[PDB]
């Protein structure tokens, strides 16, 4: 499903002013905007071609959202600290991930809603989109208040609503990119490995989504337990690249198979030394 | 708080060709907090112009980066990413290897 | 686009 998500960090650094607040938007596994707190001139800025037609008063609301909420955050920072009673000395970390995935019927699939404070969970929207998990007595606080609030409420609606509706117009003036897939190029290398061995490596190269699957057979069985498969990783250009590999003993190469699935190729590749 | 080490790959945008302008990228990933050093390395130098990606993480919220800087690679040239954290006694240097 | 909604906690 295409996904809109929202990714936020804000940051203490007592003696070094006042807590940075970072927040970075997504469509898919393609950023589209950031903000920065410590930039000259805080602002919302385009970074996918798609949202930068968006007009003057879109980037002006969406600038002063994030000023807002960043302001919120010194608050919630100073607040969490005084729930937990810790020391102002210490340097802590607040994040939120909000967003949307899209169903196949144009309406919501899920919403989220959730944080983590320290690097653990604090509070998050349950999947109903209308009850909350808190992970402790601090965040059972921030619970209380906004049930009173009738938060998750107005949570469902900007979800169901406003986040869809961004979504889709997204996607639609992306879709050149957004809505479709770049195959991976693909090759094989052949690498001597000791005097009677050789690393046969797999690789996957500019694909779009980061989605990919690759992996060895020996004589057509998967050699899950003996390939090494790194992490999926970008290449600085919006599109992603992956490799695996597998030690072999030399001569045994032909035994060897790589498959590759991805949404680009209509039919898995396979690729052989 | 909870800490998480970074795990880090050195790689190129694209397959590397000598004389032939490319980026080299050096890609920090599940480490928390966020605060995180790092520096492209050209025959042990600290490279100057480098780049980053905007912080973002991961469900698991531990957070990435990728730091780039163009350049054009040839036969004798080492290039490498060294990364500080607070959970690293010692900064991590990687080497680029162009099979990786 | 953003939520309006800012979180308070």
């Amino acid at each position: 499903s295409h996904s809109m998500r929202y990714f936020d960090t804000a940051v203490s650094r007592p003696g070094r002013g006042e807590p940075r607040f970072i927040s970075v938007g997504y469509v898919d596994d393609t950023q589209f905007v950031r903000f920065d707190s410590d930039a000259a001139s805080p602002r919302g800025e385009p970074r996918a071609p798609w949202v930068e037609q968006e007009g003057p008063e879109y980037w002006d609301r969406e600038t002063q959202k994030y000023k807002r909420q960043a302001q919120a955050d010194r608050v919630n920072l100073r607040k969490l600290r005084g729930y937990y009673n810790q020391s102002e000395d210490g340097s802590h970390t607040l994040q939120w991930m909000y967003g949307c995935d899209l169903g196949p019927d144009g309406r919501l699939l899920r919403g989220y809603d959730q944080s983590a404070y320290d690097g653990k969970d604090y509070i998050a929207l349950n999947e109903d989109l209308r009850s909350w998990t808190a992970a402790d007595t601090a965040a059972q606080i921030t619970q209380r208040k906004w049930e009173a609030a009738r938060e998750a409420e107005q949570w469902r609606a900007y979800l169901e609503g406003t986040c869809v509706e961004w979504l889709r117009r997204y996607l639609e003036n992306g879709k050149e990119t957004l809505q479709r897939a770049e195959h991976p190029k693909t090759h094989v290398t052949h690498h001597p490995v000791s005097d009677h061995e050789a690393t046969l490596r797999c690789w996957a190269l500019g694909f779009y989504p980061a989605e990919i699957t690759l992996t060895w057979q020996r004589d057509g069985e998967d050699q899950t337990q003996d390939t090494e498969l790194v992490e999926t990783r970008p290449a600085g250009d919006g599109t992603f690249q992956k490799w695996a590999a597998v030690v072999v003993p030399s001569g045994e190469e032909q035994r060897y198979t790589c498959h590759v699935q991805h949404e680009g190729l209509p039919e898995p590749l396979t690729l052989r030394w | 708080m909870i800490q998480r080490t970074p795990k880090i790959q050195v790689y190129s945008r694209h397959p590397a060709e000598n004389g032939k302008s490319n980026f080299l990228n050096c890609y920090v990933s599940g480490f928390h907090p966020s605060d995180i050093e790092v520096d492209l390395l050209k025959n042990g130098e600290r490279i100057e112009k480098v780049e980053h990606s905007d912080l973002s993480f991961s469900k698991d919220w531990s957070f990435y980066l990728l730091y780039y800087t163009e350049f054009t690679p040839t036969e004798k040239d080492e290039y490498a990413c060294r990364v500080n954290h607070v959970t690293l006694s010692q900064p991590k240097i990687v080497k680029w290897d162009r099979d990786m | 686009a953003r939520t309006e909604l800012y979180r308070s906690l």
